[PDB]
C-alpha cells in the first residue's frame, strides 16, 4: 500500500531521522513501527536514501527488517517490524540483579550474527550503541537505526570522520586515521558487551580527548608494540600520558575466563588484529549458548 | 590489512556478482526509446564526467549515475529535452549516496545552465527514486576493479590509473558496453591495463576469484580495445582531459598496444 491500512498507537522513539510511531495494520493485525522522515529544501536525505537502500538487501534475523516504505510529495515512511524495547532501557530494567549470563550471552552472538551479515554485504553500520539494539519478547535482539550506515568498497576509501556516538567509538577514528574499516563496529560491540555485564558505560567520555584518556587508562597507552603506526597516526600526540594496561579481570571483573578472552579481543588497539564477527562466533564463550526470552516483561 | 577486508572479501565479492545481474539494465532499451539515441546518451555520460571533475566527486559516484541513468532509461520513455534532468537527478542521488560532501540541489540546478528549475529536479529524484525502488546500492565497474589491483605483485599506480580510465570509457558507450557486466568490464579493462604497462596479464590469482579467463573475456577485451585505439578521435573527449591529470598519472597519454596477442 499504503496508510489508509495503519492505524497509529502512539509515538515510540524521536531522533534523526525522523519520529517513530508504533502502528498497527488494521487487515492483517501485524504491528509495525512506522519511522517518519519530513522532506523539504534538499529533497530526500542520504541518510534516508542510504537507510532504505540498505535495508531493502539486508534480511537477516538479527537485522531490523524494512516491511514497506510509503513516499508521497511530501512525507516519507519506512514501515518497520515492532520490537518491544530498546538494549538500554532493557538494562535500565535489570538493576539490583543485572541480566542473566545466558541472555547477555545470547544477545552478543546475535548481534555479532546481523554484524557479519552487515559485514559480508559490504555494510558498515556506524553508530551501535544500545539505543539502537532493539528486543522482542522471544529473546530477539536487531541491529536497527542504519541512517548513518555505509556501503563499502574493497579496499575502503576515506569516508565520512564524525562517526559513532563518542561512548562507542574506536580509537583509530579518534586518532583520525585516513581509514577505518569493520573493525570500528566491533569495538562499538566490544563496548556494549561490558555494559550489559556492568549496566554502565565502558567509556564514558564528554569529548574526543576525554575519551581517548578514558580508553588508554583502562587498556594501556598504546605504543608501537601494540599498535605499529600509532605514534604516525594524524591525531596522535607524543604528550599523551603514558598508562599501564589493566589486570582485564579488573575491567569487568564478574566476566569469566572466555568472556575476559572474547571482550579483549574486540577490544585490541590494532584493527588488523581486532577479533571479526565472523571469528567471534566460534569463541569458546558461545559454546553453552542458548536463546532464552527476556527474563522481564517488555 | 582489514581494510582489505580479509574475513569478508570473498562473501562481498560474491555478493556483488549477485546484484550486478540484479542491478544490470536491459541490453536493448535504446532501440525502444523514440526520441533519444546512444550518440545523445554518449554526450549525457561525458558531460557528467565533467560535472565530477568541477564538483571533485568520487569516480565511484559517476558510475553509479551511469547506472541509475541506464536503469531509469530501461523503463522509462524520455524526450530529448528532458533526458539531462534525468542525468542531473542521478547524480545527485549517487552524490547523497556516495559522497561525504554531496553538492547542494542550487549547485546541481547551476550547471544545467538554467535549463531546469530547483522543484523540477526535486520531483525527478523522487521520480528515479521510485523507478528503481530505492534500490541505489549497485556495483560498478570500480568496485570490482578495487578488489582486482590486490592481486598486483606489486603494486602499479600506473596499471590501476589506467583500468580506471578504460573502465570509464566503456561508461560513454551503450553500444557495444551495455551486453558486458560490471565485473567483465572490470576484468578487461585490468588486463588491458596491465599488459600496456607491464606487458603482463590477467592473473591466475584472479581466475581462481572471478572464473574469468582470457578466453572469456576476449570479447569485451576485443571491444575495449578498440575503443582505446580509437579514443582520440572519439567524440566525446571529457575522460581523456581528466585522464592527462597528475592525480590520475597522466594515464591518457599513454600508447594503446597495437595488438593484444591473444
Ligand atoms: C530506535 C528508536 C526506536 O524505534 C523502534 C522501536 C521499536 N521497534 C522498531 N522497529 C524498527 C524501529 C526503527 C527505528 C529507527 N530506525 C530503524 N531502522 N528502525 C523501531
Ligand atoms: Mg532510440
Amino acid at each position: 500500500g499504503s496508510m489508509e491500512n495503519f492505524q497509529k498507537v502512539e509515538k515510540i522513539g524521536e531522533g534523526t531521522y525522523g519520529v517513530v510511531y508504533k502502528a498497527r495494520n488494521k487487515l492483517t493485525g501485524e504491528v509495525v513501527a512506522l519511522k517518519k522522515i519530513r522532506l523539504d529544501t534538499e529533497g530526500v536525505p542520504s541518510t534516508a536514501i542510504r537507510e532504505i537502500s540498505l535495508l531493502k538487501e539486508l534480511n537477516h534475523p538479527n537485522i531490523v527488517k524494512l516491511l514497506d516504505v510509503i513516499h508521497t510529495e511530501n512525507k516519507l515512511y519506512l514501515v518497520f517490524e515492532f520490537l518491544h524495547q530498546d538494549l538500554k532501557k532493557f538494562m535500565d530494567a535489570s538493576a539490583l540483579t543485572g541480566i542473566p549470563l545466558p541472555l547477555i550471552k545470547s544477545y552478543l552472538f546475535q548481534l555479532l550474527q546481523g554484524l557479519a551479515f552487515c559485514h559480508s554485504h559490504r555494510v558498515l553500520h556506524r553508530d551501535l550503541k544500545p539505543q539502537n539494539l532493539l528486543i522482542n519478547t522471544e529473546g530477539a535482539i536487531k541491529l536497527a537505526d542504519f541512517g548513518l550506515a555505509r556501503a563499502f568498497g574493497v579496499p575502503v576509501r576515506t569516508y565520512t570522520h564524525e562517526v559513532v556516538t563518542l561512548w562507542y567509538r574506536a580509537p583509530e577514528i579518534l586518532l583520525g586515521c585516513k581509514y577505518y574499516s569493520t573493525a570500528v563496529d566491533i569495538w562499538s560491540l566490544g563496548c556494549i558487551f561490558a555494559e550489559m555485564v556492568t549496566r554502565r558505560a565502558l567509556f564514558p567520555g564528554d569529548s574526543e580527548i576525554d575519551q581517548l584518556f578514558r580508553i588508554f587508562r583502562t587498556l594501556g597507552t598504546p605504543d608501537e608494540v601494540v599498535w605499529p603506526g600509532v605514534t604516525s597516526m594524524p591525531d596522535y600526540k607524543p604528550s599523551f600520558p603514558k598508562w599501564a594496561r589493566q589486570d582485564f579481570s579488573k575491567v569487568v571483573p564478574p566476566l569469566d575466563e572466555d568472556g575476559r578472552s572474547l571482550l579483549s579481543q574486540m577490544l585490541h588497539y590494532d584493527p588488523n588484529k581486532r577479533i571479526s564477527a565472523k571469528a567471534a562466533l566460534a569463541h569458546p564463550f558461545f559454546q553453552d549458548v542458548t536463546k532464552p526470552v527476556p527474563h522481564l516483561r517488555l | 590489512s582489514v581494510n582489505e577486508v580479509p574475513d569478508y572479501h570473498e562473501d562481498i565479492h560474491t555478493y556483488l556478482r549477485e546484484m550486478e545481474v540484479k542491478c544490470k539494465p536491459k541490453v536493448g532499451y535504446m532501440k525502444k526509446q523514440p526520441d533519444i539515441t546512444n550518440s545523445m546518451r554518449a554526450i549525457l555520460v561525458d558531460w557528467l564526467v565533467e560535472v565530477g571533475e568541477e564538483y571533485k566527486l568520487q569516480n565511484e559516484t559517476l558510475h553509479l549515475a551511469v547506472n541509475y541513468i541506464d536503469r531509469f532509461l530501461s523503463s522509462m520513455s524520455v524526450l530529448r529535452g528532458k533526458l539531462q534532468l534525468v542525468g542531473t537527478a542521478a547524480m545527485l542521488l549517487a552524490s547523497k549516496f556516495e559522497e561525504i560532501y554531496p553538492p547542494e540541489v542550487a549547485e546541481f540546478v547551476y550547471i544545467t545552465d538554467d535549463t531546469y528549475t530547483k522543484k523540477q529536479v526535486l520531483r525527478m529524484e523522487h521520480l528515479v527514486l521510485k523507478v528503481l525502488a530505492f534500490d541505489l546500492a549497485a556495483p560498478t565497474i570500480n568496485q570490482f576493479l578495487t578488489q582486482y589491483f590486490l592481486h598486483q605483485q606489486p603494486a602499479n599506480c600506473k596499471v590501476e590509473s589506467l583500468a580506471m580510465f578504460l573502465g570509464e570509457l566503456s561508461l560513454i558507450d551503450a553500444d557495444p558496453y551495455l551486453k558486458y557486466l560490471p565485473s567483465v568490464i572490470a576484468a578487461a579493462a585490468f588486463h588491458l591495463a596491465l599488459y600496456t604497462v607491464t606487458g603482463q596479464s590477467w592473473p591466475e590469482s584472479l581466475v581462481q576469484k572471478t572464473g574469468y579467463t582470457l578466453e572469456t573475456l576476449k570479447p569485451c577485451l576485443l571491444d575495449l580495445h578498440q575503443t582505446y585505439l580509437r579514443a582520440p578521435q572519439h567524440a566525446q573527449q571529457s575522460i581523456r582531459e581528466k585522464y592527462k591529470n597528475s592525480k590520475y598519472h597522466g594515464v591518457s597519454l599513454l600508447n594503446p598496444p597495437e595488438t593484444l596477442n591473444v
